[PDB]
């Protein structure tokens, strides 16, 4: 950060979240966006890329 | 479900980093080549002897008419 943040201000900054801002800042990060998905071991049954894209959305909505 | 035993790394893209029909027009003709390369000898076999068995009865069937012919 290139500077020392106080815990006054990091609780401030802590404190002005609320349910809207998840729902915003989840909707710019999660919603219909392209993911990466690694594995190892017995990975024979996890699906594919196509399995796990469509479902970062809803049609439901 | 069954279990394989089998060691790999599979890579996966996702689909909108790539194009979807780019390559078709370039690998067009190869297609048409290998396909007819690859099923050239059935095609003809089965070309010749349907013709040429259809002709030799279509001709043998105008030559027996000609025969009854006043
Ligand atoms: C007669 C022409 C066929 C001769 C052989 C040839 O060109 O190879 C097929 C060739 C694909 O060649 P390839 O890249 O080796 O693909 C192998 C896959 O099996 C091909 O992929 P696939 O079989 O999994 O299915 C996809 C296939 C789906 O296309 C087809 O099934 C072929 C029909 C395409 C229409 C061509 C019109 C001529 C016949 C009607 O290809 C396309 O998506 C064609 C491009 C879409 C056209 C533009 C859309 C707007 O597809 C084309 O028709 C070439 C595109 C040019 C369009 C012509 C107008």
């Amino acid at each position: 950060y290139g500077r020392r943040i106080p815990k006054a201000e990091m609780f401030a900054r802590i404190d002005a979240v609320d349910a809207n801002a998840i729902r915003a800042v989840a909707d710019r990060f999660i919603y219909d966006q392209d993911m990466a998905v690694a594995s190892a071991g017995d990975v024979q049954f996890v699906p594919d890329y196509n399995w796990f894209r469509r479902r970062s959305y809803w049609l439901r909505y | 479900r069954q279990n394989i035993p089998l060691r790999e790394i599979l890579y996966q893209l996702s689909p909108y980093q790539q194009d979807v029909i780019r390559q078709t027009f370039t690998n067009a003709p190869k297609t048409f080549l290998r396909f007819f390369k690859e099923k050239g000898v059935g095609l003809a076999t089965f070309g010749v002897l349907f013709f040429g068995i259809k002709g030799y009865t279509e001709h043998e069937m105008h030559q027996e008419r000609l025969a009854e012919r006043y």
